[PDB]
RNA sequence: UCUCUCUUUGCCGGCUUAGAUCAA
């Protein structure tokens, strides 16, 4: 019925903003390493 | 509960907003920097595929 | 339009913000508040 | 046994002999109590449509003659179209062997234009007249020269509005009877204010917010303006939801107007279970073929939004008018039907001692262009001779007449010039639209015009929605925008419409009206009939791509309605009007130079047009030098 | 010419609309539509260039050297605001348009503007003598009495609530104030002026 | 003396009129 005004067993923190917040990183970005395979790429 | 529908747009923004730091226009560096990484990567692959 | 009776959202919003910027940029956090003014987010802080 | 249920049964014996012994019987009672579904039943009981009889029962509305065809045919256990049938405009559900059938006035009105007697019926009853629509006053004043000629044919009038008197003189004393039938309604306490308001809604909100702390469970019906203030309503009804005490039933506020989609209509229907109040904030739908039970308590705020159309400048306008003493009974009385029920009009007795009694009928308040080809069709070269139920206001038929001179349909005597006249008199639709479609034969694109015609009566084809999907909706119309206006915009999407093999997923991904197009089919149909009536081949196509003499024949069509761009940003009509262009066309900033308009709706403070479509000046230089 | 992506408008209307774009560049051409440079690069010239063409008169070969006509030598704005300043003719609009006739005061002194339509009058029979109204024209008052400012049926409102030359400007963005308005005054004569005043 | 884990563990961009402004 899109009309429960009952209040919310669990309300919005600002901590849980800010830790929700920042979940939105992640790991470092991976480059798939270069292969030096001769010696002139490796000069 | 449900409480209507643009709070969950604002608080989207907002916590779009918390954690962007880095400035605003930093972002074009880094992007410079991958892009440069991604052609030096293409020309080093045609080398080693010619 | 602008005002209302802030909303517990509004309020938690406005201490994040505090959080991150200072009580010196209203207008910044008022920003990300639409419904509301630098002036009334400044009430709000010091007042409530 | 639903039938048998219903008050009117107990005067079947009585409502059989008055029609039988009087030429013209008026019928007063109220909606649902079966003299819209039983009448039927009870005279083919009699016997009024034996022998090749046929009962035909005049519904003004579309649907409601669509949906009362439906249930007697449902109610007499015979299958759908056998007995009961209905004809509504540009739509034909019929059979020889239906006796009872519900048409449309337009339908009834060509049919009296090609036979002037209506030899096929003995009796017809006329039902729901109380809305006083054109073509129901014009087949009023039709009607009593058909009874004048015919002394078989027989009249039922039907009517939820106190009028027999003017009708009883107007149909002769002597042959028509004013019966009145007594219906049960709970008695109903009206509450008044002792000063009058400032702010009605806030005097609505006041009460409504009242109503709901200190008395019995029950949904609140409102009366307001128009749908402006619905959310406004919305907005405080829901604030003070978010402060409601534990004594207070949850209220929930439920809009209800002419400009939204069924399924928004359909929502107040819902049945909401357990500990909640519905409050319908309804502008005037709920006046009539609304029947939402539990309607207990009723707020009435006594103003009502109408349409008024002027003909010196060809515009018309939403107003706000205080209602009529007739709407205020009904208002009244619609709280009650289940329960006793109290309604709070808000203003006082002394206020309604000065508002006038009736609403004016819409022969008297549309545009009587139309009226003038069907008179004219008739053979009637005096409009003077027609017997009106009011007069009509001479000043708009002056105009309507003006309007039809200049378009050529009208020559110096006031008569129907060349085949062109006549034919354009055989046409439903306008004069102005189907001039187009008339001298499209000599051009041999009739086609294209034909598409035009059809999308412009079906109405808007395009569907703007309300939420985010707005962007997606621009996206998906953004593949047909045409630089030379909407109305070639639109002739690309009826074109692609039938190209896609009229898939509907397609046209919800499109955000385009099928139903709309479906409508134009029909419409389209019915004129390619109606062009084949002159020996009109209708497989005309243009096939290069110059729109420029499509755009030929639609400035014949709309000659009057062209203007040019100002430097402050309007339009200049012919007519010397100052115009802005709506937001919704396409060209709403190009600045094109000349623009060519069809409808012109007019606000407060500016004048708006719709179905934009630009032009070049030499066209009109050569169209106006000849 | 594909109009451009048309999706870059959206909603926003004016105030904030991002700034015109000519070539999808923020910047502005010509003197007199705001921009520091006008011609083709503040210059008269174009690209290409510009000759005249070959000339020979012999009363049989300037024949073929024609006359000068107007289009030859505009550009696209001169054209586009060619189009845009063709207004004339008019004509048979305005004889029938407008306010024919009304009251009896005017049908005596006021020419009746509806001319060819007291002819089409002619073919009714109108016959009135004495005209007739509709009660339409009571709601044709209407158009010239209020439309409602959201108050009640019985509300009397009041009478102290109610309200209702030339040079170059000041530029679009500098705004009005108590600096711009004619210092030269002679207008609101009377009208503004009541005739007499109670004495007691 | 290896191995794993935990814990203790002292620890490693500036200035100005807040630069100035801000309604879907």
């Amino acid at each position: 019925r899109v009309k429960n005004k009952n209040p919310a067993p669990i309300q919005i923190s600002a901590e849980q903003l800010l830790r929700e917040a920042v979940e939105r990183q992640d790991v470092a970005f991976v480059p798939p390493k270069i292969n030096i395979t001769d010696l002139e790429e490796l000069q | 509960i449900d409480m209507d529908e643009d709070e969950k747009e604002m608080l989207s923004e907002a916590r779009a907003r918390l954690a962007n730091t880095q400035g605003k226009k930093a972002k074009r560096k880094d992007r410079e920097k991958q892009l440069e990484l991604t052609r030096r990567l293409s020309h080093l692959q045609k080398r080693r595929e010619l | 339009l602008k005002g209302g009776a802030w909303k517990n959202t509004e309020d938690e919003i406005l201490k994040a913000a505090v959080s991150k910027y200072g009580k010196n940029q209203w207008a910044r956090i008022s920003s990300l508040l639409v419904r509301k003014t630098p002036k009334q987010c400044k009430a709000r802080w010091y007042e409530w | 046994i639903q039938k048998k249920l219903l008050p009117i049964t107990k005067y079947r014996n009585q409502l059989l002999y008055a029609v039988e012994q009087n030429q013209i019987t008026i019928v007063l009672g109220h909606t649902g109590c079966g003299k819209t579904t039983q009448i039927p039943q009870f005279l083919y009981e009699a016997g009024w449509a034996s022998q090749n009889g046929i009962i035909g029962c005049t519904q003004p509305r579309r649907l409601v003659a669509k949906s009362v065809s439906e249930r007697v045919s449902l109610e007499l256990n015979s299958p759908p179209g056998s007995l009961c049938g209905y004809s509504i405009q540009f739509d034909h559900n019929v059979s020889e062997k239906t006796k009872i059938k519900y048409m449309t006035d337009g339908i009834l009105l060509n049919e009296i234009f090609f036979d002037p007697l209506l030899e096929r019926y003995s009796i017809v009853i006329l039902d729901e007249v109380h809305e006083r629509t054109l073509s129901t006053d014009l087949l009023l004043g039709v009607l009593k020269r058909i009874l004048e000629k015919r002394n078989d044919f027989r009249l039922v009038l039907s009517s939820a509005s106190v009028d027999a008197n003017k009708l009883s003189q107007f149909f002769g004393q002597d042959k028509v009877c004013t019966m009145s039938i007594e219906g049960k309604l709970f008695p109903v306490e009206t509450l008044f204010l002792q000063k009058p308001t400032e702010n009605y809604v806030d005097s609505a909100i006041e009460t409504v917010i009242n109503i709901n702390s200190t008395y019995p469970p029950g949904d609140i019906l409102v009366f307001l303006s128009g749908r402006k203030e619905i959310e406004y309503c919305i907005k405080k009804i829901e604030d003070s939801l978010i402060h409601a005490s534990e004594d207070c039933q949850t209220l929930v506020p439920l809009p209800l107007h002419a400009g939204l989609t069924v399924d928004e209509q359909m929502r107040v229907f819902n049945i909401y279970d357990g500990d909640f109040r519905k409050v319908i904030f309804s502008t005037n739908i709920a006046e009539t073929s609304i029947t939402i039970d539990g309607i207990v308590y009723v707020v009435d705020s006594g103003f009502n939004k109408q349409r008024i159309y002027n003909p010196y400048t060809r515009t018309s306008k939403l107003i706000n008018v205080p209602i009529s003493k007739s709407s205020a009974i009904q208002r009244s009385g619609r709280a009650g039907r289940t329960m006793r029920g109290k309604v709070f009009r808000l203003y006082t007795e002394k206020a309604y001692s000065l508002m006038k009694e009736e609403f004016e009928a819409d022969i008297l308040n549309c545009d009587m262009s139309p009226l003038v080809l069907f008179l004219k069709g008739l053979g009637l070269k005096n409009i003077l001779q027609f017997p009106f139920f009011v007069r009509p206001p001479t000043v708009h038929l002056m105009a309507a007449l003006e309007d039809l001179y200049l378009l050529g349909v009208l020559d110096e005597s006031g008569n129907l010039t060349d085949p062109l006249g006549i034919q354009i008199s055989n046409s439903f639709l306008d004069a102005n639209i189907s001039k187009a479609l008339l001298t499209s034969n000599q051009f041999g694109c009739t086609h294209e015009i034909l598409s035009i015609a059809s999308i412009l009566t079906a109405g808007e084809v395009f569907y703007n929605p309300t939420s985010s999907s707005k962007n997606d909706a621009f996206v998906a119309h953004s593949s047909f925008f045409a630089n030379e206006g909407d109305i070639i915009t639109a002739l690309n999407v009826f074109e692609s419409f039938v190209g896609n093999k009229k898939d509907l997923q397609w046209c919800r991904k499109n955000y385009l009206n099928y139903q709309t197009l479906r409508q134009a089919l029909d419409i389209r149909t019915h004129l390619v009939r109606f062009l084949n009536k002159f020996s009109i081949p209708t497989a005309q196509r243009l096939p290069s791509s110059d729109c420029s003499k499509i755009l030929k024949c639609l400035l014949d069509g709309f000659v009057r309605n062209v203007a040019h761009l100002q430097n402050d940003g309007s339009y200049k009509t012919i007519g010397g009007k100052q115009v802005w262009l709506d937001s919704s066309s396409v060209l709403h900033e190009k600045k094109t130079p000349w623009i060519m308009y069809s409808s012109a709706v007019e606000s407060e403070t500016q004048i708006f047009v719709k179905n934009i479509s630009k032009i070049e000046s030499f066209w009109l230089d050569k169209y106006y030098k000849r | 010419f594909d109009l451009e992506p048309s999706r870059i408008n959206q909603g926003v209307p004016v105030w904030k609309q991002e700034a015109r774009d000519e070539r999808n560049r923020k910047r502005f051409h010509g003197a007199f539509t705001g921009g520091f440079s006008a011609g083709y690069f503040n210059t008269v010239g174009s690209k290409e260039g510009w000759q005249p063409k070959s000339w020979k008169s012999s009363r049989n070969e300037n024949k073929s050297v024609h006359g000068m006509t107007i289009d030859d030598i505009m550009d696209e704005e001169d054209r586009a605001d060619q189009e845009l300043s063709k207004v004339y003719t008019s004509k048979i609009n305005t004889i029938d348009t407008s306010i024919p006739i009304d009251d009896p005061l005017l049908r005596e002194f006021s020419n009746r503007d509806d001319s060819i339509g007291e002819k089409m009058l002619k073919n009714l029979g109108w016959n009135g003598h004495d005209f007739v109204i509709s009660p339409f024209q009571g709601y044709y008052d209407d158009t010239k009495l209020t439309n409602q400012a959201y108050h009640g049926i019985g509300y009397q409102a009041d009478d102290v609530f109610q309200l209702e030359r030339g040079g170059f400007g000041s530029g679009v963005l500098n705004d009005d104030g108590i600096e711009d308005q004619d210092i030269y005054d002679l207008g609101a004569p009377k009208m503004r002026y009541d005739k007499s005043i109670n004495i007691t």
